[PDB]
């Protein structure tokens, strides 16, 4: 799992 | 101001010999890389902007450009493996580890976020993050008397990054890295935030998925009662990894499996085995199958908790995957059970649902069910009650299914079905 | 059938 910051 | 800039304008601003122009262009790149629909990540990489962003991470004198370049790089690192590799190849790992000690909590959090995305890519990047020394400065950010004083989002990001350092196999994380993280992980498992609890459980589920030596490291920390408590939580994002962790521990030794039973885990299974989420039901039945693969006294605890009617239930009606796991639980139970325990399984009505599943187009499940039939017949042989069981299988149309399996494509099914017909139905 | 199955053995 990777995660973007909006 | 810094909204909807072209890549060309971002490059022109970053290549200027003006720190403020570079800051405005870096913020513009961050906003571009933050958009919901198709961020131009590959366009930013092709423009050669990753080495510029990495150098901006070191500008201690300008904290806003550190934040903007950390955020821009985190958006790239959160992309594909190739996009994460581009961040790593630009030398971002040591630059992000240096930002963990930043006096600006928003910059430090961005570095935590970036390292989580890099470690999360796989085994090699996880171990590279560890080799560059990220664990000590990450653990120091959680070295506080009470976790409740930390900002909620900051703690959630730290927990998530630590879980990615516990994640992946081939190889599993280094033993000493696991030993270093575990005391902080045990602490996060007793925290009150549901997201922190979910990610702490996922971390424990990754650490318990492997050889029994890996399970022992975790079980030795006394987390099993806390995992059982979280197994009874109302939040599905907590129950899912908590059940995964409990399920992984019962794949271990009889002694490790006993720690799960002693903590009162079996009392949660009437609801888990009837859970509306099919994956909970499937993994709960997989967990049951490994417990029925245990000692006769462990099989007895399954009986005492009234869980055999719940196994008859999932075998009778569930998604096929859960039914296949129920078949396993029955075969394991009949393999290691006493005559009295096997007799009890029949009195709970296991025969009819077991026979109905011989119609499945799945070779493995058929072999599993046929082995259970044989096992039950062996217990009936010890009591001279083979005729009573033969009539039972005949009456529910089980004989018609076994006779038809005497012409099955698979060799093991063919031989096992011919054996039962010749021994108890001829 | 007698033995423990790990997550990857079952799924």
């Amino acid at each position: 799992r990777k995660r973007k910051w909006s | 101001g810094t909204v909807n800039w072209s890549v060309e304008d971002i490059v022109k601003g970053i290549n200027s010999n003006n720190l403020e122009s570079q800051l405005q262009a870096t913020q513009a790149a961050r906003k571009l890389l933050s958009r919901e629909k198709q961020p131009p990540i590959d366009n930013i990489i092709r423009a050669g902007l990753i080495p510029k962003f990495v150098s901006f991470l070191g500008k201690t004198d300008c904290s806003p450009i550190q934040f903007e370049s950390a955020w821009a790089l985190t958006n790239i690192a959160s992309g594909t493996s190739e996009q994460t590799k581009a961040v790593v190849d630009g030398g971002a790992i040591p630059a992000f580890i240096s930002l963990l000690a930043s006096p600006h909590a928003h910059i430090s959090e961005q570095a935590v976020w970036a390292l989580g995305n890099i470690a999360g890519d796989g085994s090699a990047f996880r171990d590279l993050v560890i080799k560059h020394g990220a664990i000590d400065p990450l653990l120091a950010l959680l070295a506080v008397p009470d976790l409740s004083t930390l900002a909620c989002g900051y703690l959630r990001n730290l927990t998530w990054t630590l879980s990615n350092l516990c994640r992946n196999k081939n190889p599993a994380p280094p033993l000493d890295a696991v030993e270093q993280i575990l005391p902080t992980l045990v602490r996060l498992l007793h925290h009150n935030d549901p997201e922190v609890l979910a990610d702490s459980c996922w971390a424990i589920s990754y650490l318990t998925d492997g050889p029994n030596e890996r399970i022992e490291m975790v079980v030795k920390k006394g987390v099993v009662p806390q995992l059982v408590k979280l197994l009874g939580a109302t939040e599905l994002p907590i129950v899912t990894p908590a059940l995964r962790a409990i399920g992984n521990i019962v794949t271990g030794t009889d002694e490790q499996t006993q720690k799960v039973i002693d903590a009162g885990a079996l009392a949660v299974f009437p609801s888990l085995l009837t859970n509306p989420k099919t994956n909970i039901q499937k993994e709960a039945t997989w967990t049951m199958s490994n417990i029925t693969a245990g000692r006769q006294d462990q099989i007895q605890q399954v009986v005492n908790h009234g869980l055999v009617p719940f196994l008859v239930g999932v075998l009778s009606k569930a998604d096929f995957k859960t039914q296949k796991e129920a078949a396993w639980a029955i075969t394991n139970y009949t393999s290691g059970g006493t005559v009295e325990q096997i007799v009890y399984l029949v009195h709970c009505g296991i025969i009819e649902p077991l026979m109905n599943l011989l119609s499945a187009k799945d070779t493995k499940i058929i072999q599993v069910i046929l082995d259970a039939i044989s096992n039950i017949f062996q217990a009936a042989e010890k009591l001279g009650e083979t005729e009573k069981l033969s009539i039972m299988i005949e009456e529910c149309g089980g004989l018609d299914k076994i006779e038809a399996l005497q012409r099955h494509e698979n060799e093991s099914v063919y031989k096992a079905s011919l054996n039962l017909i010749e021994k108890y139905f001829s």
